[PDB]
RNA sequence: GUUU
């Protein structure tokens, strides 16, 4: 549950995502869900050869499975909060 | 009258069990334990990779195998 | 009874080989359900310990449980 | 996060091997197993099949052309 | 237990492989139970093989999010 | 209509499904779970799309399924 | 569950496995996992003779009759 | 039993 709710404090943030099948998609955060997918709004690219084949194409959903990386600021994220919250957290 | 599989494995403990992954690899050994989910404690296993097949090693011991890659048990060996 | 066993090598010297191949020697620092190994003084050889050593950890090595093949002692 | 917006819209879905398709959504699930109307193939511009069922574990994309 | 020994190194520089040939190294920021990272000033290492012959990429980053899926090892560099 | 209901509902339909191997099976629908594991009758399989086994039924793990196409007929009936 | 195993018991079964594994063998034993106990089992993976298999059922992904 |  603690990586939802670290998505959901960067909705409205422009992110870049890689997926694993070397995709990569600039985009603005518009929405979070429990598998971590993503729904990103305003499509561009970051990458000439990376980027598959979209155009009109402006709004996307994809699915959490496929993501290795979601690239982000420094400046979007409160280092402490997540330490904290990482240290609370129960894993067994 | 029904031959459950989990009973067959329950026969084969302290028997020469052959392991295969669902990869080329396997393990032949004594079966000494397994649990629900098919993980499984072999004893002195000789680990292998198959087809010339080339013997990774020769385990000293207890070896606790994951029941995640496991396709396939023979009893016996 | 492979639970047992889970606390039956703890402080041993073991290999923990992943799905990929490489193979992990240690002493075992903890071990949890989900197959999730802590080890200490590892190294990674591929395949065989008497492979080359590819590296040696002074920290503590942390093996994620859907990776590994097994763990067997020495 | 849902694919609610897109129901019966044309999409672009991208699967997990590369593959491109181009087909109207009408149906999915919570695993994304889809339900797919005239399917086409984007790359091809080949058409696949009037209705088809998706397995979600090969979807890595879906975009709202 | 081995998931608290790696709060123990929060805020400490980490190292970690990834399926692919693929290694980070970043400050350990936030982590959970699926092995998913964040790590912030990070360098990430891709080892690639092509036309036979070997050449390790590079790539930076101030903050990055880790599906903890690929994730196979987590230490210290 | 969701994925599953559509498939509760073809029963008795001809659908030919692919697999993540390649495998195609043309075959008509006897039984599906939840799961999307099915059993089918009257059952063809190919080794690949390029194309022959008759079988008279096979059950499928819902887990390896690519994709099912079904018979045009499918929204009236 | 959706197929009855028990009409397969003492016949001929094909069982594709994960991986790319073949394995056609006489059904002798099964369990609602999908767990099988096949005999005069042969893996084609081309041709390997083992005896008394048990089939995990995880890894199991397709089942006809042979 | 599809997103660890």
């Amino acid at each position: 549950m603690l990586f939802f709710s670290f998505f959901k404090t960067l909705v409205d943030q422009e992110v870049v995502v890689e997926l694993k099948n070397d995709i990569e998609i600039k985009g603005t955060l518009q929405s979070v869900d429990q598998f971590l997918n993503l729904k990103l709004d305003n499509i561009s690219s970051t990458d000439e050869k990376k980027y598959p084949h979209l155009g009109s194409v402006r709004n996307i959903f994809i699915r959490g499975s496929t993501v290795r990386y979601v690239y982000l600021n420094k400046n979007m994220v409160d280092t402490n909060l997540l330490q904290d919250a990482t240290r609370r957290e129960v894993m067994t | 009258p029904e031959i459950l599989p989990l009973e067959v494995i329950d026969k084969t403990i302290n028997q020469k069990v052959l392991i295969v992954l669902q990869s080329n690899r396997e393990f032949e050994g004594t079966l000494v334990g397994f649990d629900d989910f098919v993980n499984v404690i072999l004893e002195d296993a000789v680990e292998w990779l198959i087809d010339r097949n080339e013997k990774v090693m020769q385990h000293h011991g207890r070896m606790l195998l994951s029941g995640n890659n496991i396709a396939i048990l023979v009893p016996g060996g | 009874v492979t639970t047992e066993f889970l606390s039956d090598i703890i402080g041993k010297t073991v290999n923990v080989k992943l799905a990929s191949g490489l193979l992990y020697s240690g002493r075992l620092e903890s071990i949890d359900g989900f197959m999730n190994v802590a080890l200490s003084s590892a190294t990674e050889h591929y395949e065989s310990n008497n492979n080359k050593l590819l590296n040696k950890f002074n920290s503590d090595v942390f093996l994620r449980g859907t990776q590994v093949m097994y763990i067997s002692e020495q | 996060a849902t694919l609610k917006d897109y129901l019966n819209k044309r999409v672009v879905i991208i699967l997990v091997d590369g593959e491109s398709l181009i087909a109207s959504l009408n149906g999915f699930d919570k695993n994304t197993n889809l339900f797919l109307t005239n399917v086409f193939n984007r790359i091809s511009k080949e058409f696949i099949s009037k209705a088809q069922l998706l397995r979600g574990s090969e979807i890595a994309l879906v975009g709202l052309i | 237990t081995p998931l608290d020994l790696l709060k123990l190194n929060l805020d400490e520089r980490v190292y970690i492989k990834l399926r692919g040939a693929r290694t980070l190294v970043g400050t350990l920021q936030a982590f959970d139970s699926h092995s998913n990272i964040v790590l912030s000033d990070a360098v990430e290492t891709i080892y690639q093989l092509n036309n036979e012959e070997l050449s390790e990429s590079e790539r930076r980053s101030e903050m990055v999010f880790i599906r903890g899926d690929t994730v196979t090892l987590i230490s210290t560099p | 209509m969701l994925p599953l209901y559509l498939l509760t509902n073809a029963k008795g339909q001809q659908m030919q499904i692919e697999l993540k191997n390649g495998e195609i099976i043309q075959g008509i629908l006897t039984n599906v779970d939840n799961w999307m594991n099915l059993t089918l009758s009257n059952v063809t399989e190919y080794s690949e799309e390029s194309a022959a086994v008759k079988l008279n039924e096979i059950y499928i793990r819902g887990t390896f399924i690519k994709f099912i196409k079904l018979q045009d007929n499918i929204i009236d009936k | 569950a959706i197929l009855d195993l028990a009409k397969y018991k003492d016949s001929k079964i094909r069982v594709k496995l994960m991986g790319g594994k073949l394995v056609i063998g006489v059904l002798k034993g099964y369990d609602q996992l999908m767990n099988l106990v096949l005999d005069d089992t042969v893996e084609y993976m081309n041709a390997r003779k083992l005896g008394l298999t048990v089939i995990r059922g995880t890894i199991l992904v397709s089942l006809s009759s042979a």
